[PDB]
RNA sequence: GUACCGAGUGAUCGGUGGUGGAGGUAGAUGCAGAGCAGAUCUUGGUGGUAGUAGCGAUAAUUUGUCUUCAGCGGCAAAGACU
RNA sequence: AAAACAGUGAAAUUGUGUGUGGACCCGAAUGGAUCGGGCCCGUCUUGAAACACGGACCAAGGAGUGCACAUACACU
RNA sequence: AUACCACACACAAGGGAUCGUUUGGCUCCUGGGACGAGGAAGGGCGCAGCAGAGAGCGAUAUGUGUGGGAGCAGCAGCAAUG
């Protein structure tokens, strides 16, 4: 039970929320699960998929594959993996994209500032965790 | 006719720039969902009342 | 895709459909009428007379108020005309099956028209102006056709 | 199907032979679209039907009631029951003489299979029993 | 005749574009404007509530009543240049 | 939603086979914006009449030749008109 | 003013094919000619099939409701 | 009635009812009740690499500072020197 009444529990409005977020909150909307050994190499249980890292994909067509993240969709929310794709009459091969949720990862892309991502959230943990 | 007030002028001429299709390239974009410009008119149907 | 209004076998037949044509509606039906069952050869031959107005289309539904002539005699009545822009069209359709069936390996013999169709295609709307401030629709009526001929067994 | 309740056998016919096939059909149903087969009384101040003039339609009413004993049997010889859980059966343990069950039109196959071998064991008629489950 | 043949003669033009309220109602020779009555201080009293409420506030920008909202939140900050001006008065 | 078949004096109810592609009832009670043929009813869609009535006040048009791809369109030569 | 899903896709109305009839309904039948009975509904009116008015056709919408104050009945 | 007119059924047309769905409306409650001579409210005109309408912004028409941090929806180009 809910006992905060300024959180709404209404249905338009949770729809609404959801898409038309902007800015951080769309950030929020890419997280994927780690897997279990990179959850003793970091202290982190989720993060934002980017370019670069390495997946497996847990549910629908493309069940057991695994791939590198080639480009994340934000406006449309669905990530392409390397080497799931359809044909078409043409013979030509267009990216099918999937869903966040049904990613989990199996090694992170540390380019650019990654690692003061992880770094910054690790700390908020602890500040409060200690107390 | 040919002779003109500054006033009237400054009215043809933003009326005449206003009045083109959605350029071609528009169609192509993912979240554009109009079909043709309902602004579009012709000397021939509608009045500007510039007068 | 097209469901064609009938069912005949793909081999020994040949076909063609087209939508939307601008030929009119009640002038179309009264010349296809008239072809049905008949030879191809026989079809374009007759239809070339009637370019010429050596001989006629008779009407049966469309009808009224329509002139006598003695060239309606062949047919056991009085009333017969010329649409000369639907004979045109009709003629050119069934040459290109005459191509059609000479690439599919059928005779350019020994070939009957079994079934043919026409169907009202949606109105493209006028106006003409009257008299005392009205004004009152002109409208066009075109039209759909399809056509199959079989190879005879006999 | 070709199955009679047993009780019935010798008198079924007689029975099925006797049933009226009338209709009641609205007055005028058969003049425009607009007004569908469905009874309804008519009520206008000169209307032939009404005033009940020779050469005008029948009205419904009480007379043409069929007998107590014979209302509501099917032509097999018994009464329906409505039936979607295999513990709905369960009821009919006692009326089996008189009723059999009709299984309802939105139960599908894999729960079918489930009603039908439980009907075999209990001695029930179910009279949909081919239904969707032929193929 | 009153009809067609007179509407041949209506080639004059009574009113031009007000430069108070854009709405091609200024009458030129009376010197008023039908709409907003310019030249009086005054704007025009409309004929009713469903004609007023579509010239009302916030059916235009509102550009500086916005920001004014904006500044009052953020509790009158000024520019941060000038700060020792602000805390002395 | 559509064909068939059964149950009821009747308002209506049930099943079977194709189409459709994600939700739906049976019993007892509660609240109502709760049942249509009509109002020269309101809005939207479609017929018969009908390939019919009409489309041609004014100076007028013919021949060749190219395009057009089938425009008395353009150009030459005549014939007219304000 | 109109205009939701690139879903489902009814009726009016049209073409083709196959069957049954010559406005149609009710009762009763044949291998087959048909026999008997029936004027067009709604409405005002002493009285309508009317030379009384409204109605070309189909879909969807469309008319005894809420509150206050006394009241008779049924139920607690 | 060979071909017209009517009705029934199957297929193709013609129209947008029905069922399933909804980032909208309405009602009640709680907060708020903040404009202008330091030029308001409202009107006009300009500003994009390809740009009509609408949105955003004023010739500084995506500038400065703080807190964050991965892409800019099409095509060509930009981006941890943000
Ligand atoms: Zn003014």
């Amino acid at each position: 039970m809910k006992f905060n009444k300024n959180v709404t529990a209404s249905r338009r409005k949770n729809r609404k929320a959801h898409f038309t977020s902007i800015g951080l909150e769309r950030t929020k909307l890419m997280n994927a699960p780690l897997s279990k050994d990179l959850k003793e190499e970091y202290g982190i249980k989720r993060i934002a998929v980017r370019p670069g890292d390495m997946v497996k994909v847990v549910s629908g067509e493309f069940k057991k594959k695994e791939g590198v993240v080639m480009k994340v969709n934000r406006h449309d929310i669905k990530i392409e993996v390397e080497g799931c794709f359809v044909q078409k009459e043409d013979g030509k091969k267009i990216n099918k994209g999937i869903h966040p949720s049904n990613l989990r990862i199996i090694k992170l892309s540390m380019e650019k500032d990654r690692a003061e991502i992880i770094n910054k959230k690790v700390e908020a943990m602890k500040s409060e965790v200690k107390a | 006719g040919s002779i003109k007030t500054r006033r009237i002028k400054v009215q043809l001429v933003s009326a005449l720039k206003k009045n083109r299709c959605i350029p071609q390239w528009k169609r192509a974009c993912p979240g554009f969902k109009q079909q043709y410009n309902f602004t579009k008119r012709s000397w021939k149907r509608k009045t500007l009342k510039a007068c | 895709a097209h469901k064609y209004s009938c069912d005949i076998s793909e081999a020994t037949s040949v076909r063609s459909q087209y939508n939307n044509i601008k030929i009119k509606f009640k002038n179309t039906r009264e010349v296809c009428n008239i072809i049905k069952t008949m030879e191809l050869n026989k079809a374009i031959a007759y239809l070339n007379d009637v370019l010429r107005f050596k001989k006629c289309i008779p009407v049966f539904r469309f009808a009224k108020k329509c002139g006598r002539t003695p060239q309606a005699k062949e047919f056991g009545t009085d009333k017969g005309k010329w649409p000369v822009k639907s004979v045109a069209f009709v003629k050119k359709m069934l040459e290109d099956l005459l191509v059609e069936a000479e690439k599919k390996g059928l005779g350019t013999s020994e070939l009957v028209i079994k079934h043919i169709q026409v169907n009202q295609a949606p109105k493209i709307y006028g106006r003409k102006h009257g008299a005392f401030g009205r004004i009152k629709p002109y409208n066009k009526s075109p039209s759909h056709i399809e056509v199959i001929a079989v190879k005879r067994e006999h | 199907m070709d199955i009679v309740n047993p009780s019935l056998s010798k008198v079924i016919d007689i029975i099925n032979k006797g049933k009226s096939k009338k209709q009641f059909k609205r007055f005028q149903s058969w003049r425009v679209k607009r007004v569908s087969e469905s009874w309804r009384k008519p009520r206008g101040i000169d209307n032939r039907m009404r005033r009940k003039f020779g050469g005008a339609p029948d009205m419904p009413g009480i007379g043409y009631k069929k007998p107590n004993a014979i209302r509501f049997l099917l032509p097999n010889g018994y009464r329906k029951i409505m039936v979607a859980c295999v513990k709905d059966l369960e009821a009919l343990i006692s009326l089996n003489s008189f009723y059999c069950a009709e299984i309802r039109h939105a139960v599908g196959s894999k729960k079918r299979i489930e009603i039908l071998e439980r009907a075999e064991e209990l001695g029930i008629l179910v009279i949909n029993k081919e239904g969707k489950l032929v193929k | 005749s009153k009809g067609t043949p007179s509407n041949g003669k209506k080639n004059k033009r009574n009113h031009t574009t007000c430069c108070r309220c854009g709405s091609v109602s200024f009458h030129k020779q009376k010197g008023k404007c039908s709409s907003c009555a310019y030249p009086e201080k005054k704007m025009k009293k409309m004929q009713n509530r469903k004609a007023m409420l579509k010239k009302t506030t916030g059916t235009g920008k509102m550009r500086h009543m916005k920001k004014e909202r904006i500044s009052r939140r953020a509790g009158y900050p000024g520019n941060p240049i000038l700060k020792e001006i602000r805390n002395k008065i």
